[PDB]
């Protein structure tokens, strides 16, 4: 009905309003990488015929639609919708009207980048939208102008919502709820909206600048005029280096959630986890400059970015100890979310190891702006946040719908992105170390090598994307069979050595949250009486 | 303590050695059977 | 005791067996238990055990028997199917750079080595 | 410490009202790191002759097959509980063959 | 003032909370007729703008 | 009886004891296999100069 769809107020609606919109982006988004892939398959244009526009057009294209369109509205705005309230205990949100809008202004973004892409120029300047290559006299249509005001609408979405968050959290708690005993994904998304807050209106001040420079003739970032076009990369990576952050502390609540249900032990140390969890947040807003190691800062300043950059690793590491910590003892049940976060936690450590290898200003004269950043970044963004996010999904989901997913066909699935990305990520650090530069179409023949087998092994995580396709699909068709016949596992605990088959079915679910107490698919009125903790 | 871990631990470290040399070695493979 | 007919075997007969016909025999074994026991047959302890420690409801592994060979066939299935699609699309391309042909590759090194392009290491430049 | 570890659970089992409290105590004991007195084990298997459970007395042995890490040290168990074991009918699992 | 004789009208209304004050047919008719112009008359100019024509 | 206690502690310990000892052969083959290598063969060309 229009009603319940067009006028939403409930929030579960809109995490799966999220949710819907996600995916169909995400579809969209990883097309655009195959067309990539294919165009660098072997040297010379073999698929585009000539044109360097288009290329740059599809790379924005993917950058956008995989960052603002699959991950935000996905980790943040569908798992945070769906999951804080019933895990808090409140029975919606703080402001549901405007939890509304916040999604409605979504849509308008995709239909501004889209015409964006129509307009004869198109968009070829990067996600880094930087100013003298997109001001007015190198693109002279109306193109990044649509392309602006789809940032403007996903940053006014994002505060909105960052503002629902914060509210929600500190107000809205059940009879024993004590900000001190909180779970830790609620406090991976309350330090991720406060990282937002505090973030996003100075990218809206840069952008809005480079607007008003390209229409208004103000001489923000025009060098003929005093501007300085090195103003508007402070200005932008001031929320560029938190953000890499924004997309990874919600990442981090999944997994720590993940690893000690299907290995039965709680967390080792859960405090010193949320002390690192807000110390990484805390000291990311001090380290952004790093992105800015060559364009001609002093000495003195490199020296201490490079200090404060690799403080970054001390409460990391803890995290990676603590979650090595947490299943050392413990029986450990593996299933397709153990698999993923097993995969995670090897993967965001080798991505890590590569970061701390890049955050030194000395080194970083060899290893920047060359296919060693993209293997860099595709490791902690393609293999970390992807991963929590169908480790997630295969969590939370036969909760939420109802409807299971056949275990064996979603394994396959997991090994075949897994070993499909490896193949992908993996040898682009060999042609980074060698010179191989970022942003082009075609490249020296000397590079043809790992190129070819990056290219080959696309393919295989785009037959992982479809099968997952069909997954969903055999989960929405037939999916109340599933759990008659033997497709697929029902508990996600199993019983302990001394406890019998008669008393696990009396206690079935052993769950340290609410999420797994209430009915599947939980009511549209989850709380009417108020829940009592300790 | 050295008779019991002993008929578990060392095999490991072979095994071990195996896996990640698979994970990480395998680019090797590639460049080996045609580099052409 | 129990008819003998019913505890023997009461492993491979636990499976496609009635519920209220499997409802029937707890009833009975729990009587059976609240007696000192080294007096219980012996088909009866491995009947009660299995029923509390057995593999059937919960305790069922992730993966059934033949589900580790399925999973292993259908991985490297994948990989032969995207192979294949691979190479089909690449016939409808574009033709190759005019600088591929080995002879050329060959005459690169030339320029190469007379100016001493890597001691260490090679300056190959043959990929053919 | 240990002495108060074990007279600690030597009075938890002598208080188990039904068999969701044996086996909720069993789970604690073997949960620790440290394998339990032969002391511990005797009143364990008091506790189920008591809640009338002969498959939990079962898997006290199993439970201390995997736990106790020693070929001998489970012999050594076995030993020093012979006659409780024979008195109360308590079968192992390999003599059982189930 | 008025605000316990509108009280009484907003409660116990049933129907729509922008349509149970009296004076509401005032606004919402002619909104929903200048609403429509408003946001359909750009969408008409983008097959325009994707062929270049400029008006 | 012997009190068993600290299986834990020290599997722990050479857990961890090991994961440095496979780490300190990794480590030392890259410096003196591999890096050593590197710069010998480039002295050598260097010599020659
Ligand atoms: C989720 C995304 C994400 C995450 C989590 C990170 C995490 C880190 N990143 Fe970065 N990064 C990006 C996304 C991310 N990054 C993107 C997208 C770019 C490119 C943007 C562009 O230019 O287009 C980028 C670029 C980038 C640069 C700029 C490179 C350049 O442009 O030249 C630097 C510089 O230092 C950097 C460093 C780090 C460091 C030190 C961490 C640390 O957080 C990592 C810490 C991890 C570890 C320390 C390993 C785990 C810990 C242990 C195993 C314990 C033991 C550790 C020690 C003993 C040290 N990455
Ligand atoms: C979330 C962010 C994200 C994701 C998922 C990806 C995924 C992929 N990307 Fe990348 N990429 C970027 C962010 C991302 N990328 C950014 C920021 C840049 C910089 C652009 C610039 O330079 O301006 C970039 C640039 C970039 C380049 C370099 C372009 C250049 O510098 O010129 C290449 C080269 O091959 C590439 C390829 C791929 C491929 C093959 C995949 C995938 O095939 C990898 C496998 C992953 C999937 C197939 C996705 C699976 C998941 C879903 C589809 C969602 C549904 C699932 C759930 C809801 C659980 N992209
Ligand atoms: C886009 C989506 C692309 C993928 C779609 C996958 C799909 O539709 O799967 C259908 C079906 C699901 O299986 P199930 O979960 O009932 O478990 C079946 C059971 O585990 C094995 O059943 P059985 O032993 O009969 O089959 C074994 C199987 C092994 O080979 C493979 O899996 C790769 C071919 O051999 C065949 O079935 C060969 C058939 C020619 O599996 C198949 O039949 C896959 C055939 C390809
Ligand atoms: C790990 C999973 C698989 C990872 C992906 C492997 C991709 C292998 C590959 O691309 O090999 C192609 C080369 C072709 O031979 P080439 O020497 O590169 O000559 C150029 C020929 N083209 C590329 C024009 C067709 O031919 C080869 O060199 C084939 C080597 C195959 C080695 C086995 C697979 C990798 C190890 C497992
Ligand atoms: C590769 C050679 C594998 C050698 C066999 C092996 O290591 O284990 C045997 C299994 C079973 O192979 P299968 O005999 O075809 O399976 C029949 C059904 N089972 C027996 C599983 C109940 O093997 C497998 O299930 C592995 C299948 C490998 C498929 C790709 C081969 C290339
Ligand atoms: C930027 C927009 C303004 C944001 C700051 C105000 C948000 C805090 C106050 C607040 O919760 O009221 C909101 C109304 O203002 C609004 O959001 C209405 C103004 C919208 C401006 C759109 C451009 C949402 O209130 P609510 O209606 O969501 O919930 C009502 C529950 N009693
Ligand atoms: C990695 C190398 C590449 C491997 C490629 C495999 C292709 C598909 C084979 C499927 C076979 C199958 O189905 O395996 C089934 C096995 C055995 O399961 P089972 O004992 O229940 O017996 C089944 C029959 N009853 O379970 C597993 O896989 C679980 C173990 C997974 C371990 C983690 C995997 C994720 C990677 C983590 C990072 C690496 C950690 C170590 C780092 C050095
Ligand atoms: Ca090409
Ligand atoms: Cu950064």
């Amino acid at each position: 009905m229009v009603q319940r769809w067009l006028y939403s107020t409930n929030a579960k609606d809109i995490a799966v309003l999220y949710f819907m919109l996600a995916i169909f982006s995400g579809m969209a988004g990883t097309a655009m990488s195959l067309i990539i892939r294919l165009e660098l398959a072997a040297p010379g244009s073999q698929y585009l015929h000539g044109n360097s526009q288009l290329f740059n057009v599809l790379v924005v294209g993917h950058a956008v639609l995989m960052i603002f369109f699959l991950v935000m509205p996905a980790l943040i705005g569908g798992f945070g919708n769906y999951l804080l309230p019933l895990m808090i205990g409140a029975t919606d949100t703080a402001f549901p009207r405007i939890n509304n809008i916040a999604f409605w202004v979504l849509p308008m973004g995709l239909v501004c980048l889209v015409t964006s892409t129509l307009v004869e120029s198109g968009a070829g300047t990067g996600w880094t939208v930087y100013p003298p290559l997109s001001s007015i006299q190198a693109h002279s249509g109306p193109s990044v102008d649509l392309a602006i005001f789809a940032l403007h609408l996903t940053s006014i979405s994002s505060l909105l919502g960052a503002i629902n968050f914060i509210v929600t959290t500190l107000n809205m708690r059940t009879n024993g709820m004590t900000m001190h005993k909180l779970p830790l994904f609620v406090w991976s998304i309350f330090i991720t909206a406060f990282l937002l807050l505090l973030s996003l209106p100075v990218l809206s001040a840069g952008i809005t600048m480079l607007l008003l420079d390209r229409n208004f003739n103000t001489s923000f970032f025009e060098v003929s005029g005093g501007g300085d076009p090195i103003l508007y990369e402070h200005l932008f990576w001031f929320f560029g280096h938190p953000e890499v952050y924004i997309l990874i502390i919600p990442g981090f609540g999944i997994i720590s959630h993940v690893v000690s249900t299907y290995s039965k032990k709680p967390v080792f140390g859960e405090i010193s986890m949320v002390y690192a969890m807000a110390s990484i947040g805390l000291l990311g807003f001090l380290v952004w400059s790093h992105h800015m190691y060559i364009v001609g800062l002093d000495a003195d300043t490199r020296a201490y970015f490079t200090s404060a950059t690799m403080i970054i690793a001390i409460p990391t590491g803890i995290k990676i100890f603590s979650w090595l910590a947490t299943i050392h003892g413990g029986s450990i049940r593996l299933a397709t979310p153990m698999l993923y976060a097993i995969a995670f936690l090897f993967l965001f450590t080798m991505g890590g190891l590569t970061g701390v290898a890049l955050a030194n200003a000395s080194l970083d004269v060899a290893f920047h702006d060359t296919y060693y950043v993209v293997g860099h970044f595709h490791y902690v963004l393609s293999m970390g946040a992807i991963f929590s996010l169908f480790a997630g999904y295969y969590y939370w989901s036969p909760q939420i719908l109802g409807l299971n997913y056949n275990e064996k066909l979603a394994q396959i699935q997991f090994w075949l992105i897994f070993i499909g990305a490896n193949v992908i990520f993996f040898p682009m650090h060999f042609l980074g170390i060698n010179g191989m530069p970022r942003r082009i179409p075609d490249y020296p023949d000397a590079f043809a090598g790992w190129n070819y087998v990056a290219s080959i092994g696309s393919f295989i995580a785009t037959l992982s994307l479809f099968l997952f396709i069909y997954i969903l699909y055999d989960q929405l068709v037939n999916g109340l069979n599933n759990k008659v016949n033997n497709k697929s596992v029902i508990y996600n605990k199993a019983p302990d050595f001394v406890e019998s088959n008669t008393i696990f079915n009396l206690n079935t679910v052993k769950s340290s949250s609410i999420e797994f107490l209430l009915t599947s698919p939980p009511a549209v009125h989850s709380f009417n009486t108020p829940a009592v903790q300790s | 303590w050295v008779i019991t871990e002993g008929r578990r631990l060392i095999p490991e470290i072979f095994q071990w050695s195996a896996v990640l040399s698979v994970c990480l070695g395998w680019p090797g493979a590639v460049y080996f059977f045609s580099k052409a | 005791a129990l008819s003998n007919a019913a505890v023997m075997d009461l492993q491979s007969r636990w499976e496609n067996m009635p519920s209220t016909e499997q409802q029937d025999i707890v009833s009975k074994l729990s009587e059976r238990q609240k007696l000192p026991w080294a007096q219980l047959t012996e088909p009866e302890k491995q009947a009660v055990w299995y029923i509390s420690y057995g593999e059937w409801g919960p305790r069922r592994p992730v993966l059934n028997k033949g589900d580790s060979s399925f999973i292993a066939k259908g991985v490297a299935a994948g990989l032969l199917f995207s192979v294949g699609l691979f190479a089909v699309v690449r016939m409808a391309g574009g033709q190759d750079a005019k600088t591929m042909n080995k002879e050329w590759q060959l005459k690169s090194d030339e320029y190469l080595k007379s100016k001493n392009a890597n001691p260490w290491g090679g300056y190959s430049q043959v990929q053919s | 410490t240990f002495e108060e570890f074990t007279a600690r659970y030597e009075k938890e089992f002598d208080e188990a009202y039904d068999l969701f409290e044996v086996q909720r105590v069993l789970n604690n004991c073997f949960s620790y790191d440290l394998v339990p007195a032969p002391a511990v084990i005797e009143k364990a298997l008091r506790a189920a002759r008591r809640v009338n459970d002969l498959p939990t007395a079962i898997r006290v042995f199993e439970a201390l097959k995997y736990k106790v890490e020693n070929e001998d040290q489970y012999k050594a168990y076995l030993d020093e509980l012979k006659d409780v074991r024979q008195e109360l009918g308590v079968p192992l699992k390999e003599e059982l063959f189930p | 003032n008025k605000v316990i004789q509108l009280q009484k009208i907003f409660q116990s209304s049933t129907k729509p909370l922008w349509w149970r004050h009296p004076r509401s047919a005032l606004y919402l008719y002619p909104f929903y007729a200048i609403f429509a112009v408003a946001v359909v008359t750009p969408l008409l100019y983008i097959p325009n703008a994707i062929r270049g024509i400029k008006a | 009886i012997a009190p068993i206690t600290g299986t834990i502690k020290r599997r722990v310990i050479m857990d961890i004891v090991l994961g440095f000892s496979l780490g300190g052969v990794m480590a030392s083959y890259w410096w003196w296999g591999f890096h050593m290598d590197k710069i010998n063969k480039r002295e050598k060309f260097y010599a020659e100069l």
